[PDB]
Order: C-alpha cells, then structure tokens, then sequence
C-alpha cells in the first residue's frame, strides 16, 4: 500500500535516491497501483531535476496509462509551465487524448493557464479539438470563468459559436 | 534541516564548506563567526538571510516555478487603473 521507491523519490525531488534506485533498478517507468510512472509524479509536483534524471534514464515522455493521462496532461492541468516546456522539448505529443478525449490544451484551458495554453498553441495543439461531450477548449475556459484564457483562445481564432453535443455555445 | 556545516571538498590550504540554515530561521542581517579551540572569535563575513519560496518546508513555498518568477523575481509589474469597463 506504499508507493514504489522511485515514485517517492520523484515526489521529493530527491535526485540522489533516484540515482541510486536507477543504478540498482534500471527501469524509470515503474508502475504504481494506479499505473502512473514517476514522471507523472514529477510533472504533478514540477520536480524538474528528478524529471530530467528520469528522462535521461529512458523514461517514456509519452507514457499512456489506461486512463490516457500523459505527463503533459498533468503538467498542463497543474499549471507547470517549466515542466510543460521540458516535456515538449523531450518529445511530448501535443494531440494525445484521455479516456474522455481531453487534450493537454483542454486541461490548460479548463484551469485557466494562459501561458501554458499559448505554449501548446504555438506547438500546434488543435484549438478545435473536442471531448466526448463536444466541448472545445473555449467551452472549458468559459466554464471556469477564465477571462484571459477565453481572450487568448479567441485571439488564436477559436470558433466563438462552437456547439457541444447539447448545442451549447460558450455564451 | 537546522544550522549545519560540512566540508564537501578540501586541499592542504582550503576547505570548501556547505552551510545550511533552518527553513524557519529569523531573517535579516547575519554575521558568520569562526571559533577555533583555544582561540578568540573570528568574523568570517556578513550575509543576509531571506524567505525562500523555493523551499518546500518554508512558509512562503510556491508550487510553480513560473509563479515564483512572476511574484518574486520580476521587477517589471503592471498596476491596473481606470474603470471596470476601461
Ligand atoms: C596547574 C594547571 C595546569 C598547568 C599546565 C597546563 C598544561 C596544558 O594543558 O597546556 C595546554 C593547554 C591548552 O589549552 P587551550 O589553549 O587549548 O585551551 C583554551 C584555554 O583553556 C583558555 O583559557 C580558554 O579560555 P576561556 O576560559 O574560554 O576564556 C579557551 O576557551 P575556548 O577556546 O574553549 O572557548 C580554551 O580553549 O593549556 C594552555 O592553554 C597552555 C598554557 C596553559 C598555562 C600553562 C601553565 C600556567
């Protein structure tokens, strides 16, 4: 019922313990009971040093658990601008969807992270991507009262009258 | 986790010492003093201690590096004035 030691090291940003563990066990993609790699934990807590160590030891930057939550998804949802940058330089896929068809842009716009949304858009994220209910990122920005996120998405030519499956516009 | 010092590197004529401070230390101007058994106190120098938003155990810890940059390291701010609609 305790996490694997590499997950604990990733949570605490302990690069010495992580280095010892990876010297002993060379697998950086060890799975917890939920199926999250230590890179997921590092992206959640924005532990840059252990994330760089894991990626240098071969951690899958595009690891997809059963629920489809990549580390880029977690970094975009949490507002980790530096982690989003680092994952993008190491090859994080920009269009990957979760079980409910959420892109990292969806997670960024739902939580109103303007800088992350602009970074993802500048890397080619689909601004018109839809979830299972037909929600575009502008719908998630409007739902969270994220005025600047709505403004930025409109500046990037998001459809102002896009409808969901219930024919709901952002208005 | 408290005040501590340890020699990380040394040669015949020098010691490379790593000094730590507690995450709940009193801030302000400090003096570092060396006491060598059977000698008088020697002033090593002065340093100033501040709050640490980068340390997880500090009371002012910030989760995000971008937020740390924006709210502590950026000297170029914007004061919003005017009316609500302008
Ligand atoms: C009869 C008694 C014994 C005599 C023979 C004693 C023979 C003997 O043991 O010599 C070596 C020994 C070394 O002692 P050392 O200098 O390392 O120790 C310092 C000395 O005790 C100071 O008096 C202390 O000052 P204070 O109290 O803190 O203000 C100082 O405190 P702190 O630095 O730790 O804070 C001490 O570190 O004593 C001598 O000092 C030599 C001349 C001593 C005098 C020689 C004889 C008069």
């Amino acid at each position: 019922v305790r996490l694997p030691a590499l997950h604990i090291a990733a949570r605490n940003d302990d690069t010495r313990t992580a280095a010892v563990l990876l010297q002993n066990d060379p697998n950086p993609d060890v799975l917890s009971k939920t199926g999250f790699t230590p890179l997921h934990i590092a992206a959640h807590y924005e532990n840059l040093n252990v994330a760089q160590l894991l990626l240098n030891r071969g951690a899958s930057v595009n690891f997809t658990p059963q629920n489809g939550i990549t580390p880029l998804h977690i970094a975009s949802r949490r507002g980790n601008v530096i982690m989003v940058r680092l994952l993008l330089d190491r090859g994080a896929q920009i269009e990957t969807k979760t079980k409910d068809e959420l892109t990292p842009l969806h997670c960024a716009a739902r939580n109103g992270h303007v800088r992350i949304s602009e970074i993802l858009l500048d890397h080619g994220a689909p601004i018109q991507a839809k979830t299972k209910n037909g929600l575009s990122p502008i719908h998630m920005a409007a739902q969270g009262d994220h005025l600047d996120c709505v403004r930025l998405l409109l500046q990037y030519d998001a459809e102002i009258d896009d409808i969901t499956l219930d024919h709901l516009t952002p208005l | 986790k408290w005040w501590s010092a340890v020699v990380e590197e040394r040669d015949a004529q020098s010691w490379t010492i790593s000094v730590t401070t507690p995450a709940d230390a009193v801030i302000g101007h400090y003096s570092l003093l060396l006491q060598v058994s059977g000698r008088k106190q020697l002033l090593l120098g002065q340093f100033t201690l501040l709050f640490n938003p980068w340390n997880r155990e500090d009371a002012v810890f910030l989760k995000n590096e971008a937020q740390r940059m924006e709210y502590l390291l950026n000297q170029n701010g914007l004061i919003y004035l005017g009316t609500a609609d302008c």
